[PDB]
């Protein structure tokens, strides 16, 4: 019971709304009414007797959703494909590319930018992106004769 | 997953699909996919986690790391079965197994 | 399943998994997996369609069709997310996204 | 209504239990009573005023399940992995293997047995299974001197 009082959070009197629920009617003179949060529109991640269900956060812009707003949790946004979360600021830069003559070591993903190497010998990279490693040179069988020798920026060419 | 000293042969992307309205079930019929699921009762939304190929050709010939000298190759999105609340011609609401995109795999063929 | 002219780099198998009792959800917690789903009338059994690699190395060195001269390769089973009726320490019953085995893919590493 | 009568299948009087439901009690004195079939244990794939829900069929032996028994459909069994449904008989033999020197063309499918080819030149197969095509021969680069030349049954071997 709680005739007109409100003695609150853990303070027994008024009921709290548990996870997945928010307050619809507070402790008025009557007691607190809870109502279920609406899956993927509303969430409550808190046990509280004042908190309404909160609106689901939207991952916008350079962000993607990696976990859906659900009845007890806000969505988790993460920086989208081609970007990483640069600590030394709030935001998210484009993932650096491994230029021509260079290729992938560590992918670009969380707080972590692309890590590239310059192609070691007998490998080449002829593009600039953040997803190709250095590729092994085409070697050429006695039967064909190569024009171009392999170079860090371009495969050998053959026939 | 993640990565360390390794690369995929084919590259994939994921997404949440919130607006799927019809699908092909396991018995090969066309069914309708409900937008939600009645519970005790706050309804939960029906949506799907899907993953497909980024492209068909990560590098020049097809899949990364294939001996393109002796094989053609290609990254193909493959599907698998998941359960969905569904109806057929608006009449038989219930759960059925349906095909959705779930991975990206390399397919070989000889030159 | 598959078709004619082409081959897989990695071989998979599928199965209906009826006795899964706990999984890891998308928030990375451990959750119990209910054995059924209450409907209006009859409960429906909750099980899962899973698929995994037949083996790590289909041919001598790893994945079929890889230039094994220049790469190591391996068939790895990958997981994806599927929805499941679940509870956490028996107390918050509802739908949650969980990881299950869904495909077999080839991973490369340089020799 | 059907006082004591039973005028049946499409004859209106007695109700029929629809797909996914079976008869609990027939037209006895009273009207027929339907109860719903239990997902994965029982099914009814028929509209009828006599038929109870039927027990799910079990895929046994040389058989796997390829569609689960559900409320309106028996399970569908197919011949397991490594076997095919042989028309000229009831059941299912083992998929033939592509012997040494031979490799896959068409996989061992449903009613379809493995189809193999003897390996064309510059390819080999050193195993006997129903899943490997002929593999291309290792060629040996200027540097290396091979002992074994490639043969249909074994790759060239190199140092
Ligand atoms: C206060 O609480 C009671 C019990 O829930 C409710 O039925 C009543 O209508 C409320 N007060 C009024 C008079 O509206
Ligand atoms: C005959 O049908 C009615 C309608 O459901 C049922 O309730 C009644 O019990 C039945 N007769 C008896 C006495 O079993």
């Amino acid at each position: 019971t709680c005739s007109t009082g409100l003695y609150t959070h853990s303070g027994e009197c008024c009921k709290a709304c548990n996870l997945g629920e928010g307050v619809a009617q507070p402790c008025g003179a009557n007691q607190t009414v809870c109502e279920p949060c609406l899956d993927s529109v509303t969430f409550s991640d808190v046990v509280s007797a004042t908190e309404p269900c909160k609106p689901c956060t939207e991952c916008l812009g350079l962000q993607s959703m990696s976990a859906p707003c659900v009845e007890a949790d806000d969505a988790v946004c993460r920086c989208a494909y081609g970007y990483y979360q640069d600590e030394e600021t709030g935001h998210c830069e484009a993932c650096s590319v491994c230029e021509v003559g260079s290729g992938l070591v560590f992918s670009c993903q969380d707080k972590q930018n692309t890590v590239c190497e310059e192609c070691p010998e007998g490998t080449y990279s002829d593009e600039a992106n953040h997803v190709d490693p250095c590729l092994p040179c085409t070697v050429c069988e006695d039967t064909e004769r190569q024009l171009r020798e392999c170079t860090p920026w371009a495969d050998a060419e053959c026939e | 997953k993640s990565h360390r000293g390794e690369y995929s042969v084919c590259d994939s992307e994921s997404l949440w699909v919130t607006d799927k309205s019809s699908a092909i079930d396991i018995r090969g019929h066309q069914v309708t996919v409900l937008g939600e699921i009645k519970t005790g009762n706050s309804p939960v939304k029906q949506y799907f986690y899907e993953t497909r190929c980024k492209e068909a050709r990560p590098v020049k010939n097809g899949c990364r790391g294939i001996d393109d000298k002796h094989w053609n190759s290609q990254c193909k999105t493959s599907q698998t079965y998941v359960r969905a609340l569904t109806s057929e011609n608006n009449k038989l609401v219930g759960w059925r197994w349906i095909r959705i995109d779930t991975s990206c795999v390399c397919a070989l063929s000889r030159k």
